[PDB]
């Protein structure tokens, strides 16, 4: 990735889109959970940006999962 | 009282398979570790504890076979 302005409608604030994609970045990093869109030796930070910008992932999703789990 | 000389907190090594049979005295520890190797983390971690409530059993028999001992 080169530019970020595809991600900043996705997440409309482009500040809340830096603390969402560090949120699925460290969930992709140490929290295992592989990204749901192959990589290109990209970094987990980058592969979160990516798929922000993919829409498959957003604060809403990652709280859904993570109390989804949580119940668990 | 000096219980070190007659009993100190003592380490006791068991190997249960599924069906809860020994391998501890079968094959000792130091032949046996050079082939673990770990493996991913968390993901790893679900994935095998998708079936963990058999642990829960494995106890019942593993005390079973390791409190006699």
């Amino acid at each position: 990735r080169v530019t970020v302005q595809d991600a900043v409608e996705k997440i409309g604030n482009r500040f809340d889109l830096v603390l969402v994609a560090a949120r699925r970045a460290r969930q992709m990093q140490v929290g295992g959970k592989d990204p749901l869109v192959p990589e290109e030796n990209d970094k987990t930070t980058v592969i979160a940006l990516r798929e922000i910008e993919e829409g498959l992932i957003n604060n809403q999703i990652l709280d859904v999962r993570e109390r989804q789990e949580q119940q668990e | 009282l000096q219980l070190n000389r007659f009993l100190p907190p003592t380490p006791v090594r068991m190997l249960l398979d599924k069906n809860g049979n020994n391998l501890a005295a079968q094959v000792e520890f130091e032949t046996f570790n050079r082939q673990l190797n770990a493996v991913n983390r968390h993901t790893g971690s679900k994935l095998v504890n998708a079936v963990q409530q058999d642990v829960h059993a494995i106890l019942q028999l593993g005390e079973a076979q390791i409190e006699k001992s």
